[PDB]
């Protein structure tokens, strides 16, 4: 998560592979591993803001199901429980638009 | 640590250099208290409300004394406050101990220095028509005692221009 | 309607401009439908989120997220509670000079 994206930003192949790896880690075997997700928050955020549409879609489909489909709950989440520091000079409010329009 | 996870949907709170002056110190303490977080651990539930040290810095350096609010001091003096807050409390030393006498004495010293600087600052019919200013003109070839009317001066200028043209 | 919102979001993704405006114009619409009980808590917890500590990497972002968020919050009808100190801080740090002055 720390170095692969810093030293190889142009080679989108290995980046997409690592993002698929972390997406599988988050999707499958959740009942077994839930502490590993704490440190990999920057990886998840980066995969969510990536420029590839398929990766963004497969990341948002797992980011949305983790919360109740209620506008107030999602608003409270994005306002007090979600830390956007790991995003990095990103216009993360478009992810808020995603979350607020997907629950409709 | 508890079974926490930054990815989980945990949504809490749905219904819940010169010396430092005690005045600016209490101001810093209040600014940290107004960040909606406790000093026991400066990342409370709703972790998105991380400590805004730059905000409290901006709120503090608006006090009496000089800016004195770099990246370091803001953390250092808060870490100094924590021990003596967990003796008199900062709020007590503010309400007590001649509440407004410290800053007022500081400002009185400033004004006294101002007045001293402004005071020591520095404060900051012999008619003589000498013949030199008239002798230079006489050498130039023009009479000063007899004022030549502007019409004759214009005629002389025209004659000079004519001479130049020829 | 599901075909419209997905494409709307995918379009807002690529364009930072004319997507900031979507948030500015949609957030108050959400505020309108939130009941008093939800609005009170949301407005009381937004200020900690307006500060949100280390959410300052946007300080150099041209369309800083805090700019759009506070614009949307101020464009609501009932948003009374907002601290003037935080307003001045946002105006100075982020590109909220004239908006902050108007609000103050």
């Amino acid at each position: 998560m720390t170095y692969i994206e810093k030293r190889f930003p142009e080679d989108l192949e290995l980046n997409a592979q690592f993002l698929d790896l972390v997406n599988y880690v988050y999707r499958d075997e959740t009942l077994s591993g839930s502490e590993l997700t704490a440190k990999l928050e920057p990886a998840f955020l980066s995969g969510l803001r990536c420029a590839q549409p398929l990766i963004r879609a497969k990341f948002f489909e797992v980011f949305d199901n983790s919360m109740k489909r209620r506008v107030y709950e999602r608003l409270l989440y994005v306002t007090c429980s979600q830390n956007w520091e790991a995003m990095g000079n990103h216009f993360w409010i478009k992810q808020c638009i995603e979350l607020l329009l997907a629950v409709c | 640590v508890p079974p926490r996870s930054l990815f989980d949907r945990a949504t809490p709170g749905l219904l819940k250099n010169p010396e430092w002056l005690i005045s600016e110190d209490w101001a810093l303490l209040q600014a940290v208290k107004q960040l909606l977080e406790l000093p026991l651990n400066l990342t409370i539930v709703s972790p998105a409300h991380t400590p805004n040290w730059d905000l409290v810095s901006d709120v503090v350096n608006s006090c009496s004394r000089i800016y004195r609010s770099s990246k370091q001091c803001r953390n250092r003096y808060e870490n100094v406050i924590i021990p003596r807050e967990e003796p008199l409390r900062t709020s007590q030393i503010y309400a007590q101990d001649e509440n407004a006498t410290h800053t007022q004495l500081y400002t009185s010293h400033f004004d006294l220095m101002k007045m001293t600087a402004g005071k020591r600052s520095p404060p900051i019919n012999p008619f003589q028509k000498n013949p030199k200013h008239a002798s230079v003109l006489a050498e130039s070839g023009i009479n000063y005692d007899k004022p030549l009317p502007p019409i004759q001066v214009a005629s002389l200028r025209a004659e000079r221009i004519a001479k130049e043209k020829k | 309607t599901g075909a419209l919102l997905s494409a709307f979001v995918q379009l807002c993704h690529i364009s930072t401009t004319l997507a900031e405006k979507t948030w500015v114009q949609l957030f108050p619409r959400l505020w309108k439908i939130l009941s008093d009980r939800q609005q009170h808590a949301l407005a009381g917890e937004i200020s900690p989120f307006l500060c949100s500590g280390s959410h300052q990497v946007q300080r150099d972002c041209q369309p800083s997220a805090l700019n759009c968020f506070v614009e949307a919050m101020s464009q609501c009808v009932p948003p009374i509670p907002i601290r003037p100190c935080v307003l001045k801080y946002l105006g100075k740090t982020h590109n909220l000079w004239f908006r902050s002055t108007l609000m103050l």
